[PDB]
């Protein structure tokens, strides 16, 4: 098992352990990832029965960045980039899981995309009338937040008189569960809880409550387009969806006793091309003067040590079947095909 | 064609020209000379050196295109070699320890011996007298039955009884099926089977 | 389109001399219609 | 002619198929080949 | 002997030959579009519009004497262009130099080269191409004035 | 002549599209509440209550729901104009199923509001009393190739007679897309297709929920009350192409709408023949915007069988919610 490491705790990964699986457990794999993983790295668990992630460079970076925050600073603005299917989203969930584990409060949103596309049910917000809300985008994430988050929800109390309708509202001190489950039963108020529980979560770090993460994946889409319309046919702005403008707030700086954690994708963008993969490219010029300054991290295709433990894990798993494969010449022609992409590696030999 | 007469097919067999010289029988030796002289045609789309190369899985997914469109083909053809590959780990996985050992996991021994398993041995030729295209029994050549197996197996899969279930879907089943003796592409097999049974009376017409 | 673009295209227009006022297409038959012979 | 344009604006070789066979075979149009 | 194709004219100038500013030379190349090619520098302008050939010639040299004089020329109105329709991006008074002095301020609440590098990084970002080198440029550079190592 | 694509086809829907809701959506916009008020006073019952809120019993008797279904139609139509006034400027065509073609006559300027709906009501109690007379009811099969309908309605007959009765009664009724077809007549016959369906190759069978045997002879007692309603009526020139039933082709003139709208009663709806008339054209050319003006989705799916290219450019108004509060 030269492409295992013993070591399950994320938060003392090293330089020394670069190129080898780490595994996570069930438990944690129910409570911290409701939705963050894959598509594809899901289906690996259920066939594999466990979940492991390689450590990469990326990751140990941006680990190494978070230890060392200063939680009386402003937050700082972290950008994982790359080629298609290297990796940032599972770097952005090994990041996830470190904080987790640290008893960070974790706001995690698995594809900012998911919101600016192919929303059958979009309503007209009651708070303004301007705004465009999204309950079934909205209720959908308010439950995983609280299945990730459920040990805080209690502990953490509203600050305000929030006032669903004239026969219901939640009242100073309450706890922030009650607002999620408003979410949850009500449909109606799912995307006015969402932008609540955010600013509850923006303030109440900054007085040293907790530690919030906040890691979306997916960030090019907020200051991008749509292809959502309205009635007349016309188009709608991102700026104008009550979930999307609640989001942006808390991509700005304008707060300590966290860390922003972000990862671009031209996969599900919308109107990039297939070849954009730079931070300015994909964010846009309103995108990139948002979140200027930040720190973009670069994810790239395997190096040889990382893509023979690739091959190492999954031949520990018995996932290559082809008599071929175990050999040397498989190895050079998987190496080929793939050029160490580990997406590409994964979909090869998903069928061998 | 735009190939003269003279053109030769290419052969791609990687291991074939890295037989030492001293193995090399007089004929063997003296056919190697003659490819010298010869021209040879441009290796076509396709078959490549390639130590993953499946003849069989290439005729298959050439069999599966619609309009020339290779690329939602192999398409196809991966997913079902997943699908399968993903069938057969999940019932691996809930095995007990001495049906373990009794479970294929590889999707390529499944594929062979599934399409195996449907070939006929044994068809009826039609011929022509008086009228009448006479059925006559006749033993199939080995490529006429591979090719019934595909076209039986693709026939079955593209059914519109099956609504809405995509053709990985439905292709694996149906594979995993005939993996085990069981289905309707081996029912049909008998089918022709018995029906050329009941048709003996023509049996040793030699010359069809 | 920014204003910007929008009348700095208009004196363009009005140097080369083509329609100043943007006649929409249908309208601007007349045009083609006089240009040839 | 010309006031129906105005009103309106206030809302290869000219032989027959047959003849131009002929002098196209016989070299007499220049340039005509056959393909 | 007539032939319609004989009254066409076209004139090319360089317009670094032409004693033009950097205003001056920003408005004619908007004014004349895709007349003014970048890669060759070269202005040209093609007059067909009336019968002769030399009153097509006189009307070219007509239009390149108003574009330049309405080049030189500044309306009132110009003074409204926007950063959208800037050419080039400069950094004082914009977005990014807003956003880093706010940032600077909180951390000195909470406890230049530096903003040179940094605004130079921005600058190459917003007007050359966006390579990985250039990115790089910018990760040291913020990571500089942000205090992370 | 404009490119089709930038025209617009407005289809309106008949009797069982009714649903509880309609006009939620409809009432803020711009000219429906006088629509409403003129429909209390022409009905002599609140349609607007009806409509809201109800027990959708009262809603689907016929003197009830071909009012309601009328009235929405043309609300709808206002909507549509508020929206996207482009869509109404350039419109081509109009088609409506059954009652939907009074809708459109009045959308085309050919009638007037209260002389429509005082027409649609008459024929409503009129067929109602129709359908009281004998047992009846209509019944939507769905075929295969194999599948032969004037056959089984032979049979379907003979069964009648052998049972003993005057001129049994069952024929196709509704041409609605290729193999879909609506039976009509008495109910021993439509039980003896729904029960050997197998020999008459029928893959579907499902009877419709209406009080009888519409457009077949068993109206005939409507005709003449209906005829009524329509004499006085001053039928005008339709602005747009409006598409009829009996034969599916255009009104041509004033002087034969009367008569048409009176043969509809006993005569076959030829829906899937003005839909070819409407959008059939070679391959490669584009078709028009297509807009269901009124409650349901029954005319999309039915353009969806018969024409997919047309349905692609297809669109309905939604009469049941709003998106943005005018
Ligand atoms: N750290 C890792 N550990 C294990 N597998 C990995 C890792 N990074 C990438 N992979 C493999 O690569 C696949 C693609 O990774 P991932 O989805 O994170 O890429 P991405 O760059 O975020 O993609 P996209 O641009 O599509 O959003 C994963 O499904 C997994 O198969
Ligand atoms: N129903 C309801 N929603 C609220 C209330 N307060 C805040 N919200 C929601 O929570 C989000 C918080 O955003 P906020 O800080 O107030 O910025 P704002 O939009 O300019 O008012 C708002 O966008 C609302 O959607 C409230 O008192 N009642
Ligand atoms: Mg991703």
């Amino acid at each position: 098992a030269i492409s295992r490491t013993n070591e399950n705790d994320p938060a003392k990964h090293g330089d020394q352990h670069e190129g080898q699986h780490y595994n996570i457990s069930p438990q944690d794999l129910e409570t911290v990832f409701p939705h963050g993983l894959p598509p594809r790295f899901v289906m690996q668990v259920k066939t594999f029965s466990e979940a492991c992630l390689m450590v990469r460079k990326p990751a140990l970076e941006l680990l190494h960045y978070l230890k060392n925050t200063s939680f009386a600073y402003p937050a700082i603005r972290y950008l994982l980039y790359g080629e298609k299917g290297t990796g940032k989203t599972l770097s952005l969930c090994h990041v996830i899981h470190f904080c987790a584990k640290q008893d960070w409060l974790i706001l995690h949103i698995p594809d900012a995309h998911l919101w600016v596309k192919n929303c059958r049910d979009l309503l007209q917000s009651s708070y303004n009338k301007q705004r465009f809300d999204q309950p079934l985008e909205a209720s959908t994430w308010l439950k995983n937040f609280k299945t990730t988050n459920e040990r805080f929800l209690n502990q953490i109390k509203v600050q305000e008189k929030y006032v669903w309708n004239k026969r219901e509202s939640t009242e100073k001190g309450s706890p922030l569960g009650e607002v999620v489950e408003q979410g949850i039963t009500r449909v109606r108020n799912a995307t006015d809880a969402v932008g609540i529980v955010l600013k509850e979560l923006k303030r109440q770090s900054s007085l040293g409550m907790f530690h919030l993460l906040v890691a979306v994946d997916g960030i090019n889409a907020l200051w991008g387009r749509t292809t959502l319309k309205r009635e007349d046919k016309s188009p709608i702005a991102p700026e104008e969806l009550a979930l999307v403008h609640n989001l942006r707030k808390m991509m700005k700086n304008d707060w300590h006793g966290g860390a922003i954690v972000s990862a671009l994708s031209q996969t599900g963008s919308l109107f990039k091309p297939r070849k954009a993969y730079l931070p300015q490219e994909l964010l846009g010029k309103e995108g990139f003067d948002a979140l200027d300054p930040f720190i973009p991290i670069l994810v790239s295709n395997y190096n040889p040590k990382e893509f023979e433990s690739c091959i190492q894990y999954y031949l520990e798993n018995n996932w290559l079947q082809h008599e071929k494969a175990p050999t040397e010449e498989g190895k050079k022609e998987l190496l080929f095909l793939s050029n160490a992409n580990p997406s590409l590696l994964e979909r090869h030999c998903a069928y061998l | 064609s735009r190939y003269s007469p003279e053109f030769k097919d290419p052969l791609i067999d990687k291991e074939y020209y890295r037989k030492p010289v001293e193995e090399l029988t007089e004929e063997e030796k003296y056919v190697r000379e003659l490819k010298k002289t010869q021209l040879i045609k441009a290796a076509p789309a396709g078959k490549t050196s390639s130590v993953f190369e499946d003849p069989v899985i290439s005729k298959f997914t050439n069999m599966m295109m619609i309009g020339g469109n290779k690329v939602l083909a192999r398409s196809l053809m991966i997913q079902t070699l997943e699908a399968v590959k993903r069938k057969q780990f999940e019932k691996y996985h809930a095995a007990s320890a001495e049906e373990q050992a009794t479970i294929e996991r590889n999707p390529y021994t499944i594929f062979h011996q599934a399409l195996k398993n449907c070939e006929p041995m044994i068809g009826l030729v039609p011929i022509l007298k008086g009228g009448r295209f006479y059925q006559v029994p006749v033993p199939l050549p080995d490529r006429r039955r591979r090719f019934l197996a595909m076209k039986w197996m693709i026939t079955e899969c593209r059914d519109k009884k099956h609504q809405r279930t995509l053709m990985p879907e439905k292709l694996s089943h149906k594979l995993l099926e005939a993996f085990h003796n069981q289905g309707p592409v081996i029912k049909r097999k008998h089918d022709l089977h018995k029906m050329a049974e009941a048709n003996r009376a023509l049996a040793h017409y030699r010359w069809w | 389109l920014s204003e910007y673009a929008f009348r700095m295209s208009r004196l363009s227009a009005r140097l080369f001399g083509e329609v100043t006022r943007p006649t929409n297409s249908k309208s601007m038959k007349v045009v083609k219609l006089f240009s040839e012979l | 002619a010309d006031e129906r344009l105005r009103i309106n604006s206030l809302r290869r070789w000219r032989l027959s198929r047959i003849v131009f066979r002929h002098l196209a075979d016989h070299g007499q149009l220049s340039g005509i080949q056959r393909a | 002997v007539r032939n319609p194709r004989a009254r066409v004219v076209v004139l090319r100038v360089k317009l670094s030959s032409l004693n033009l500013d950097d205003h001056a030379k920003k408005k004619l190349i908007k004014l004349v579009g895709e007349r003014y090619c970048k890669t060759t520098d070269v202005l040209t302008i093609k007059t067909d519009r009336c019968p002769l050939r030399r009153q097509n010639y006189d009307y070219a040299v007509y239009l390149l004497t108003v574009l330049y004089h309405e080049s030189w020329n500044t309306e009132e109105w110009e003074k409204s262009k926007t950063e959208a329709d800037m050419e080039e991006y400069i950094w004082e008074n914009s977005s990014s130099e807003r956003n880093i002095l706010e940032t600077l301020l909180q951390m000195k609440a909470a406890e230049t080269k530096e903003i040179e590098e940094y605004k130079k990084s921005v600058v190459s970002l917003k007007n050359e191409e966006e390579n990985e080198n250039s990115i790089s440029q910018y990760k040291e550079s913020v990571k500089r004035l942000l205090n992370v190592t | 002549r404009r490119m089709p694509g930038q025209c617009s086809v407005l289809l309106f829907p008949g009797q069982g599209s009714q649903v509880v809701g309609m006009g939620r959506g409809l009432l803020n916009y711009p000219r429906v509440r006088e629509l409403y008020a003129a429909a209390r006073r022409v009905l002599g019952y609140d349609l607007l209550e009806l409509s809201l809120h109800g027990p959708q019993e009262t809603l689907d008797r016929t003197v009830h729901c071909q009012p309601a279904i009328f009235v929405a139609s043309l609300a709808a139509v206002e909507k549509l104009h508020h929206l996207q006034p482009s869509v109404i400027e350039n419109c081509v065509a109009a088609a409506g199923f059954s009652v939907g073609e009074f809708a459109a006559l009045v959308f085309a300027g050919a009638m007037e509001f209260a002389e429509g709906l005082y027409a649609v009501k008459i024929r409503a109690e009129a067929m109602q009393e129709a359908s009281e007379a004998v047992p009846s009811g209509m019944l939507s099969v769905l075929g295969q190739p194999q599948s032969k309908f004037n056959f089984a309605c032979l049979e379907a007959r003979e069964h009648c007679k052998s049972l003993g009765i005057e001129n049994p009664v069952c024929e196709v009724s509704n041409y609605l897309f290729p193999d879909c077809r609506v039976i009509s007549g008495h109910q021993e016959a439509l039980r003896f297709l729904q029960k050997n369906s197998s020999k008459f190759h029928f893959r579907r069978t499902r009877m419709l929920p209406v009080s009888g045997a519409f457009h077949t002879r068993l109206m005939e007692p409507a005709v003449e009350p209906l005829t009524q309603a329509l004499k006085a009526v001053d039928i005008k020139k339709p602005l747009v192409s409006v598409y009829s039933n009996v034969h599916a082709h255009r009104y041509r003139h004033p002087g034969h709408i009367h008569k048409l709208l009176a043969q509809q009663l006993v005569s076959p709806v030829k829906w899937e023949q003005t839909m070819h008339a409407i959008y059939e054209r070679k391959k490669g050319r584009g078709f028009p915007q297509t807009f269901e003006v009124g409650p349901g989705r029954q005319l999309g799916a039915i353009l969806k069988s018969c024409n997919m290219q047309a349905w692609k450019s297809y669109s309905a108004v939604d009469v049941l919610q709003t998106l943005e509060h005018v």
